[PDB]
């Protein structure tokens, strides 16, 4: 199962 | 220009060390259509070398998103691994986008798994073309260029399957941006720009979701994809 | 390790381009030894197809190719090599038992005392300017200092065939690799990366272009013209 | 003739 980003770069 | 053409095969050779190479062949045809029109020959060569070129247990998801002028809007790719072997892909070029199954032991998840990875894989997408213009302002450079974001992600287990090293690393241009560290706490920064993403994320602590992950969601799924094949 | 045997070979595909075989063989060189104590064979064959490239090599122009090489244990080796029209006339070298500028060329032989102390003395100021720019770099770029590091330096002129000033060039690589270069109008300067625009803001707020364009378009010129004539013969 | 370089990097 694949992560998912929170706070943008 | 060439400049584009070595932002590119930068990116090849860490998709090649990072595991995936359906996004580095991608990613070296692009390279490839450049240089042919460019007609430099170094790069011409460097372009086919790296064309030559393409228990303890892993999985990883690598994650590209490739920007170029004639693009309105990027590609987006996602591959994951699991023991060095494909098991799920997602490409933005695709008819209909969404994960799908590429090994026989991963077609018995059912519509509830598939639906779930392709929201989070559609989440990723807009993450990356935000993340790609916020790049662009800390360098100041220009946007007609090429420009890649890659991104790795997974753990590592010893051999009673225990959780030995959780990473999530980025690249930007191919070179290396940011990482989670294996205290899964702190981040190292890699350049200038990449101070301003570690205040940030320190800030807002954004490591905390990211070490949930690894060593909860993402140990358990590769314990069950482990049994399953 | 691996990453300081690749900032060499980018430092000898610079010192190829800027014209300048013998930085380029010092260079390849110090690439083998070390890749041979790594033992990996890739890196032993990037190394051997490089030294081939090195075996196998109107307008007039005047460069000068200076390099400084940082290595394990002290100082850095500090390099300079003078070319009219692609041809080596003057060079020095700091590994030399009595580093001085000699000449390359025989008529070249003809300049005076005067002329060799004076090009001497700016040889010693460019080394000693080279090691303080290396610290600058390595803590613009937080790198370790026990790596390997490089940086390369081209100056010069083209002429057109009224002998007049076609374009000077002032350009410098670290690494390997693109940092800061004088642009066309000798008044502007275009940063590769983010450390170079510090560079950048430092020199033109001294106004660094001055000085070198002043360069660029006398003493270069009118030394080239010398030796252009010198060379006539 | 060589050039002589001013500020450092």
């Amino acid at each position: 199962k694949a992560v998912y980003n929170f706070a943008t770069m | 220009d060439r400049e584009d053409v070595e932002r590119l095969l930068r990116s090849v050779e860490w998709a090649i060390k990072a595991g995936d190479p359906y996004s580095a062949r991608i990613l070296v045809e692009l390279a490839r259509e450049d240089a042919e029109k460019i007609g430099d020959e170094r790069l011409r060569r460097e372009v086919e070398e790296l064309l030559r070129e393409l228990g303890p247990h892993s999985m990883k998801y690598i994650e590209t998103a490739i920007s170029r002028p004639g693009l309105e809007e990027p590609r987006y790719i996602s591959v994951g691994y699991v023991d060095n072997k494909e098991f799920v892909r997602f490409d933005s070029d695709a008819e209909n986008p969404r994960y799908e199954p590429r090994a026989p032991w991963m077609e018995q998840e059912g519509p509830e798994y598939w639906e779930r990875e392709t929201q989070k894989a559609k989440g990723q997408e807009q993450w990356f073309r935000v993340s790609l213009r916020n790049l662009l302002g800390y360098y100041n450079q220009s946007a007609g260029g090429s420009h890649t974001l890659q991104q790795m992600s997974g753990c590592d287990l010893d051999e009673n399957w225990r959780l030995v090293r959780g990473y999530l690393q980025f690249a930007y241009e191919g070179r290396d941006y940011i990482a989670l560290n294996e205290d899964l706490k702190t981040w190292t920064a890699a350049d200038m720009a990449a101070q301003i993403t570690r205040r940030k994320w320190e800030q807002s602590g954004a490591a905390e979701h990211y070490k949930a992950y690894l060593e909860g969601e993402c140990v358990e799924w590769l314990h069950r994809y482990l049994k399953n094949g």
